[PDB]
């Protein structure tokens, strides 16, 4: 009657974890192959596709890698040791406005120099937040991590610059892409595409403020594992960007000295000018049209004739409180209580003081701190505020979250899934040996 | 409805060589394998050559293995016959049939669905 | 008409790109990769291998000498070759499978034996 | 008569030593040479894959059913098989070659569909 | 009935169980596995190529054109097939082997060339 017949380069897929590498044209390796420019992309006319954002273990590598590569460029800096030594710091002889007030602290110390019998008197000028007092009204101070881990000074020719990373699939495997305008991260997806390799992806760090995303291409979209589970977050990708001016508005004079053979360490030396508080713009008008967009998404998840709250988050360190970003290099950390103060019932701008440190611990934990090289000069950066991260509690009130940085790669990596190529099978036919 | 349409040759010299057409419409041409079939003025049916839907594999009644050609075109919906030497015997009316044959993906055949109305060859 | 272009396409016609999907199957920071690169070939010669078990070694299309049981699935060709996508036949007879490759193994040793004693 | 011993020698006397060249394609510090190693494979089975996909599979000589278009080489069999030798053959037609190919791959796509079409 | 299991019993009946152990040919820390695992693979390679280049390619079981001279071995079918394991007839041929292998290389490439010239 039928009898089987085996068919080999049959396109049929299954789900399936492996390792992906990285192409590109320091947040290089120099081991990233080159891009392989414009890859292709077959539509796949009556392809639907499940995809399920949140258990995509692309994020878990991506997660992985970036932790992995940031480490392995400290590997060969310098090992900040020798300035574990009591501090002696008095107020900054300069025009200090209210804003600034107590967070500046002229310090001086005994560092090791070049020789081991030679010593040398170092001054600099420290943000409070990296300084810690261990006399009750002395003037004595230690540095923040001298309790805790070594501080690991950053390299001052490797920049943090954001470069574009593609995932590239090995042979045998295939990256399916969601094309669906409105995919919510779950779910059947009616048009997919294979893509041999993803878009790039910046590696951009922050927390409740997702900056340089991918934009909605027509509307707000609310995306939540479980959307009434106050557990979780709320990722929001926003349609529009809002433009965010950010500022440290002080004229920087950055000075260097020896610590050791061939290893030097860096400060700030002094500020010319007055001194002034950080800060970012966010513009009025825009930012509240950007909430009253997403105020009308949420309501289509919670009660529609409700009321919706925004609030600043409740409490936790300055790392998870605030918004953090590297701007130019420096680690900023500012408030957006200005920006999450408003309740919506059924030429201005919105100015955020930003604080500043030196020495931060990136990831989330505890043995590993880095000390970032002051930058000098002045700097000023422009990015775009492209989704946020919000958590929730009648009434709905939401807060900012984001303290965990896989969230912030779910965001560009909900659209891909990876899946193995089976091409072995077997159907009946009326053909026989 | 399905139509096979016989726009044939007439009245030629033996050993010379006559050609036959087929149009075909009603159906998706491609899909069917089709044969040419014989029968004389005063005869029964007689099998004569078959050609696949792709237009691939054909095969002949031995008798005019060495003389016929057949073959197919599939953009213009016709199939044809070439046929030379031009027996005595060859005088027959030449039906053009959808059937014969399948492609193995496909229920089987082996019998005639559909019939032309037959081209009349004659040889003198 | 590239790479998995016919597999939203029916069977009937998914089976006419064969060649496409199978010339894409081949081609401490950086050993993962070639991990990789070495799994994936493993994976391709364990597909060589079994064909050539089978008998269907160098072919992209084998008919063979096992049939078809219809408790594996009843279907007929016309909703198998010209309905179905390959994704969903092969979700319809995935429990199905090591049988069927149980069976085709034991058809070749049996017709490797024949022939040997043929050709004595 | 070692490896490329023929390679001066004409076309038609070194396709007598294919096999002498079959044979010596296959066999942090040290990651480099595991690179050459997965890589020598992958190339290796590419050749072998495209090959199958000809229907040349197992074979060093394969005679095929692609017609030579005289536009990709005009020369006649006592100019290419008595005087040239591979290499001046190689860079003769190396711009033809990714047609011929193709090509191939035509072929025997029309190949196997009729060999199952009649095992019906 | 598993791997091996009939390495104690005659050729005449460890030649049944050839899929069985066919099967079982495939599938700083981790350098010296990930070189273990390439170095299978090339193995593996050399054999299957091995086997190409004497026209067994495909098959378990390849008769050949070469014939057994009695001076490698001069026992009979019932000696060699019924009183002797795989691994007592591998000991008594083994410096013998490369000659039975450049015999095998030979008749095979005067095949292939003679096939050729029947294609004309
Ligand atoms: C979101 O995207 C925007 C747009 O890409 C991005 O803003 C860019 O930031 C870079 C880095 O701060 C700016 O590049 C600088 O341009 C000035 C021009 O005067 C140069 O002098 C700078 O060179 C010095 O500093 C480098 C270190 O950054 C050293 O490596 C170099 O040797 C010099 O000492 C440098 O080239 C760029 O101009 C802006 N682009 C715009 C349009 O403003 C923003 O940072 C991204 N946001 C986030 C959070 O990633
Ligand atoms: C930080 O403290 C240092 C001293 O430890 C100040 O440097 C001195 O400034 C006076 C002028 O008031 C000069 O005459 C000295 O020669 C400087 N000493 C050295 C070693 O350079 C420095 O000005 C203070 N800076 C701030 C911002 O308060
Ligand atoms: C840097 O070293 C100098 C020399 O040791 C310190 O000056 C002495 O400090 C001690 C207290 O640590 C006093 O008892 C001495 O009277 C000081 N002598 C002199 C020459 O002034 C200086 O205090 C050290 N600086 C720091 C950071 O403590
Ligand atoms: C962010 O907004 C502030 C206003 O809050 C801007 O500050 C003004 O800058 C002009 C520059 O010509 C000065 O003349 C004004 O006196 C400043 N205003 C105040 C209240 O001091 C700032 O320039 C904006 N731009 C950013 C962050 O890039
Ligand atoms: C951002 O700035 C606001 C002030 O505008 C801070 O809010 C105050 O926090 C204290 C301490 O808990 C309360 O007693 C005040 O009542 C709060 N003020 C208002 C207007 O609500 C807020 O803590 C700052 N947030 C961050 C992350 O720095
Ligand atoms: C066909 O299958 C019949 C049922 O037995 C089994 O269950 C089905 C669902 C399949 O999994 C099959 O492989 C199992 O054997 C058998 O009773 C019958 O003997 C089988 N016939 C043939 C042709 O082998
Ligand atoms: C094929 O069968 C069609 C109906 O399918 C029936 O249900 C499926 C699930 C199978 O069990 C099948 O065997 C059953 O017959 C008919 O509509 C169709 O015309 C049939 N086509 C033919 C005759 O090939
Ligand atoms: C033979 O070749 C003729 C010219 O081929 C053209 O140029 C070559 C280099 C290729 O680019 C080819 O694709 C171009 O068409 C063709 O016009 C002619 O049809 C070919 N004949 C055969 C036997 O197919
Ligand atoms: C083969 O050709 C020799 C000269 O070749 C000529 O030029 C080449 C490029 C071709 O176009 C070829 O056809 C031309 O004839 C002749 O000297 C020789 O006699 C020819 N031999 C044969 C067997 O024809
Ligand atoms: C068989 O082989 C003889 C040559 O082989 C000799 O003996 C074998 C066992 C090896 O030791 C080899 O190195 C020796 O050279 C020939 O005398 C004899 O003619 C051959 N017989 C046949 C049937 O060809
Ligand atoms: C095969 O030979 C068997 C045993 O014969 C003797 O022992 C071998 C090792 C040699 O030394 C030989 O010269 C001796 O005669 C026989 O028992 C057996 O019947 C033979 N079988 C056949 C079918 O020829
Ligand atoms: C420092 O501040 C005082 C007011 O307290 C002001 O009179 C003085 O001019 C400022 N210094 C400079 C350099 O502007
Ligand atoms: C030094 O700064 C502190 C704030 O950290 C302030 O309370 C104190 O009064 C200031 N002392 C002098 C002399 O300016
Ligand atoms: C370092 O000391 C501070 C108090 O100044 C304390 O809060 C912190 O937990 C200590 N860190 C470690 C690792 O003991
Ligand atoms: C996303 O869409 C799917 C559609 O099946 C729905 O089940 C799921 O609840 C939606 N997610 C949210 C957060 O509403
Ligand atoms: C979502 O969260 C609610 C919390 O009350 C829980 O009852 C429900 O089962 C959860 N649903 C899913 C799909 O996790
Ligand atoms: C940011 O700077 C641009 C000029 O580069 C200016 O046009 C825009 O208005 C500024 N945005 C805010 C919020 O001040
Ligand atoms: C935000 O938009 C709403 C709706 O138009 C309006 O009532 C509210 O006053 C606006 N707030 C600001 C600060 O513009
Ligand atoms: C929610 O409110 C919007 C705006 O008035 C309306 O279009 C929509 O139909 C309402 N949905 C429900 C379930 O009431
Ligand atoms: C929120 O706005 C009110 C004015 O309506 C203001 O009094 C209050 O301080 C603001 N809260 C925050 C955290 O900015
Ligand atoms: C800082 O001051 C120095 C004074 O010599 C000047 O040359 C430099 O341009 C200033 N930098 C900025 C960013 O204003
Ligand atoms: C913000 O989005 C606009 C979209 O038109 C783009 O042109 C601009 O470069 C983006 N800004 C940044 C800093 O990437
Ligand atoms: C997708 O389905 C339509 C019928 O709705 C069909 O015409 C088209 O050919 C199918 N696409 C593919 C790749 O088979
Ligand atoms: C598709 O399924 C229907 C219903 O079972 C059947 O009649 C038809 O023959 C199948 N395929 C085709 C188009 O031949
Ligand atoms: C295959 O097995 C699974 C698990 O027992 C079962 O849910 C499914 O219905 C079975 N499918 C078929 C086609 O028998
Ligand atoms: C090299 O060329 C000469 C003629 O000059 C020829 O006799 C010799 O056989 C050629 N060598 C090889 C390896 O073919
Ligand atoms: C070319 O071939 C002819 C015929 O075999 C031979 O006589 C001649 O010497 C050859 N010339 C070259 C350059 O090999
Ligand atoms: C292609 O090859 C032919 C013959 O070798 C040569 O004449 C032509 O210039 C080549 N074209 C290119 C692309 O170099
Ligand atoms: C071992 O030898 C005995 C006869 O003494 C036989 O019955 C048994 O099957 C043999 N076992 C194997 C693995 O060949
Ligand atoms: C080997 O087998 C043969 C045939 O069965 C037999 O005659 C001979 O005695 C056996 N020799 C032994 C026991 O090794
Ligand atoms: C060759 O092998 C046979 C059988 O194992 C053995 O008897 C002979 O002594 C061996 N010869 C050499 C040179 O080892």
């Amino acid at each position: 009657n039928l009898w089987v017949t085996v068919y080999y380069g049959v396109p049929v897929w299954k789900d399936a974890e492996t390792t992906l590498f990285c192409a590109s044209d320091v947040w290089a390796t120099h081991a990233c192959v080159p891009t392989d420019p414009n890859p292709q992309e077959i539509h796949l006319e009556n392809v639907t596709e499940e995809f399920n954002m949140w258990k995509n273990n692309m994020v878990e590598q991506m997660h992985e890698d970036i932790i992995s590569l940031w480490d392995q460029s400290l590997k060969p800096c310098v090992k900040l040791t020798p300035l574990c030594v009591t501090l002696q710091c008095t107020n900054v002889t300069n025009n200090i406005t209210d804003d600034m007030r107590g967070e500046l602290k002229n310090c001086s110390f005994n560092a090791t120099t070049e020789l081991r019998n030679k010593r040398q008197k170092v001054y600099s000028l420290f943000y409070r937040l990296d300084i810690v007092p261990m006399g009750e009204n002395s003037t004595n101070y230690r540095l923040i991590n001298c309790n805790t881990s070594a501080i690991t000074q950053a390299c001052p020719k490797v920049s943090f610059e954001p470069i574009p990373i593609h995932y590239c699939a090995p042979a045998g495997f295939a990256i399916l892409k969601c094309k669906d305008k409105k995919f919510n991260g779950t779910g059947p997806c009616p048009s997919v595409s294979t893509v041999q390799c993803t878009h790039g992806i910046k590696p951009v760090v922050s927390t409740q403020l997702l900056l340089n995303g991918s934009l909605a291409e027509e509307e707000v979209i609310i995306r939540s594992e479980n959307i009434t589970n106050n557990a979780k977050n709320i990722l929001v990708q926003l349609n529009t960007p809002v433009q965010i001016n950010c500022t440290r508005p002080n004229n920087n004079t950055v000075k260097s000295i020896r610590i050791g053979p061939g290893q030097a360490f860096y400060y700030t030396g002094d500020i010319i000018g007055d001194i002034r508080q950080a800060h970012c713009n966010v513009s009025k008008a825009t930012w509240n049209e950007t909430l009253g967009k997403v105020v009308k998404q949420l309501r289509k998840h919670f009660g529609n004739n409700t009321i919706i709250r925004f609030a600043q988050s409740s409490g936790g360190d300055l790392e998870v409180t605030t918004h953090s970003f590297n701007c130019g290099g420096e680690f900023f950390y500012c408030n957006t209580s200005g920006l999450f103060n408003s309740t919506w019932i059924s030429n201005d701008s919105i100015t955020l003081p930003c604080r500043i440190k030196q020495i931060i611990n990136m990831w989330q934990r505890i043995g590993q701190a880095m000390y970032a090289p002051p930058i000098q000069g002045v700097i000023r950066c422009v990015s775009n505020i492209t989704g946020l991260i919000l958590t929730r509690d009648t009434t709905e009130t939401f807060r900012p979250g984001g303290g965990d940085m896989r969230d912030n790669w779910r965001s560009e990596l909900y659209k891909y899934k990876v899946v193995k190529i089976e091409p072995l099978g077997v159907a009946p036919t009326r053909c026989k040996r | 409805e399905v139509q096979l349409v016989e726009t044939g040759g007439g009245l030629v010299q033996p050993g010379g060589s006559l050609k036959l057409s087929c149009r075909a419409s009603g159906y998706t041409f491609s899909s069917f394998a089709m044969s040419w079939v014989r029968q004389a003025p005063g005869k029964g049916l007689e099998w004569v050559s078959l050609i696949n839907d792709r237009g691939g594999l054909t095969f002949y009644v031995d008798s005019v293995k060495g003389r016929f050609t057949i073959s197919r075109d599939n953009s213009k919906n016709t199939l044809s016959l070439q046929m030379h030497s031009l027996r005595d015997g060859d005088t027959a009316v030449y039906y053009c049939a959808t059937g014969g044959m399948s492609s193995a993906l496909q229920s089987s055949k082996y019998y005639f669905d559909f019939w032309g109305q037959g081209a009349l060859v004659t040889v003198s | 008409l590239g790479f998995l272009g016919a597999a939203g396409s029916t069977m009937g016609a998914a089976s006419m790109t064969l060649t496409v999907q199978a010339r894409n199957l081949l081609s401490h920071w950086g050993i993962k990769q070639l991990q990789a690169r070495v799994l994936a070939v493993e994976h391709y010669l364990r597909d060589q291998q079994l064909l050539g078990i089978w008998g269907c070694s160098g072919k992209l299309i084998c008919c063979t000498n096992v049939p078809w049981n219809s408790s594996w699935s009843n279907r007929n060709l016309s909703e198998i070759w010209d309905n179905m996508t390959w994704l969903q036949w092969d979700k319809e007879i995935s429990n199905y499978t090591q049988i069927i490759y149980g069976l085709l193994e034991e058809s070749q040793n049996q017709q490797e034996k024949n022939e040997q004693d043929l050709l004595a």
